[PDB]
């Protein structure tokens, strides 16, 4: 008992089951019309040496599809399914293998080329533009991104200089995080000047040169 | 320092660029292109000539794809506007938008006020202030050898 057991009762049973080849459009009309359940009708026929098989589309669909039969033997295919559940099954094995071809081939290829046409429409191609763009590099006193940033920074300020001992209380308060850090996130985790952080700093901590990307100051006071 | 160089040149050539198309151009600000443009005149020991309504006439008609006729109209009539007197303190930049509107309405190729303040980098506001100021006279601007395809009697007043 497990998610991936297969039910097998397809292959159990022997169930034998059509796979059959379709046009696009024949199947994507079939989807449509799905809720009406009346898409056609499929015939066999066979004869003395001689079998065929067509489907015949809905007239309200529409508005005969002759089936050649292919040879089954030379690979074996089966047909499986999962559930919504999470439960695996083999519904059956492929008997017989067919293709639909319509039974006419003139007005065909006119089908064939309204398809192209309307699988052409996505094609992008370069137009043409009989006047210059002129609204490029439009004239403009100052750049939207530049106002914004100029604005972040007027309303937040300048970094303040904290109190020597809070100052103290921060950078011991990180060094309980970690050892040794860049000054670059020191500035950002005390959130003082980096130059009257250095001069705290360097009354107590030392920078030496280790083995991570970037210089890193040394918080240890001794 | 590049980007108020090139406002210079622009200037010495003879071809004038307003600071807000150089400013449209560089990841520089007006008022930064303006201050650098002041100290380099100093550094140098140099000077510009002054900039004139007609330094604009062309650049701003054939970026508003205006008619050769409208253009000269509205050359004439800032022209005309600058001797008469009738825009003190104002602008050039203003004043030839301003110009361009009078003509552009006067003619067939009509063009808004936000169209020509687009390219020629001038406020809605600023055009209409600087061609109130000089519709009541635009009979005395525009040229007497020019072919108006709407009369200036009927030239919008507001």
């Amino acid at each position: 008992a497990e998610r991936g057991e297969l039910d097998l009762t397809g292959a159990k049973q022997n169930t034998g089951v059509w796979l059959v080849k379709v046009p696009k459009y024949l199947s994507q009309q079939w989807a449509k019309a799905s809720g009406r359940g009346e898409v056609g009708k499929l015939r066999i026929a066979k004869t003395q040496g001689r079998t065929e098989v067509s489907f015949t589309l809905n007239e309200d669909l529409a508005n005969e599809h002759p089936f050649v039969l292919q040879s089954v033997g030379g690979q074996t295919l089966t047909v499986f399914t999962e559930s919504s559940s999470d439960k695996l099954s083999l519904e059956g094995i492929v008997v017989q293998r067919a293709e639909c071809r319509p039974a006419a081939s003139e007005n065909y290829m006119r089908l064939k080329r309204l398809q192209i046409e309307e699988s052409s429409k996505p094609v992008r191609l370069s137009q043409q533009l009989d006047k210059v763009v002129t609204t490029n590099y439009k004239p403009v006193a100052n750049h939207q991104y530049n106002i914004e940033y100029e604005r972040k920074k007027k309303e937040d300020g300048k970094r303040a200089r904290a109190d020597k001992q809070h100052v103290l209380d921060m950078l011991f308060s990180a060094f309980e995080k970690h050892q040794y850090y860049n000054l670059k996130d020191l500035v950002d985790i005390t959130k003082q000047p980096v130059v009257y952080l250095k001069e705290i700093l360097k009354e107590i901590g030392v920078q030496n040169v280790k083995g991570i990307h970037k210089n890193t100051w040394e918080l240890k006071p001794e | 320092i590049a980007s108020a160089c090139l406002y210079i040149a622009c200037r010495q050539e003879g071809v004038p660029r307003t600071f807000k198309e150089i400013c449209a151009v560089s990841r520089i600000s007006k008022k930064e292109i303006g201050r650098c443009f002041k100290l380099i005149l100093k550094a140098l020991e140099t000077s510009v000539d002054l900039i004139t309504t007609g330094d604009f006439m062309s650049r701003f008609c054939s970026n508003l794809c205006l008619p050769k006729q409208v253009q000269m109209a509205a050359t004439h009539i800032a022209r005309k506007a600058v001797e008469l007197d009738l825009v003190p303190g104002r602008s050039p930049i203003s004043v030839a938008a301003a110009a361009i509107y009078m003509a552009s309405q006067a003619s067939a190729e009509k063009r808004t006020q936000k169209e020509i303040g687009d390219i020629a980098g001038v406020a809605d506001v600023t055009i209409r202030q600087s061609y109130r100021l000089i519709y009541p006279r635009a009979p005395d601007l525009f040229p007497t050898d020019f072919k108006f395809d709407t009369p200036v009697d009927k030239l919008p007043q507001l």
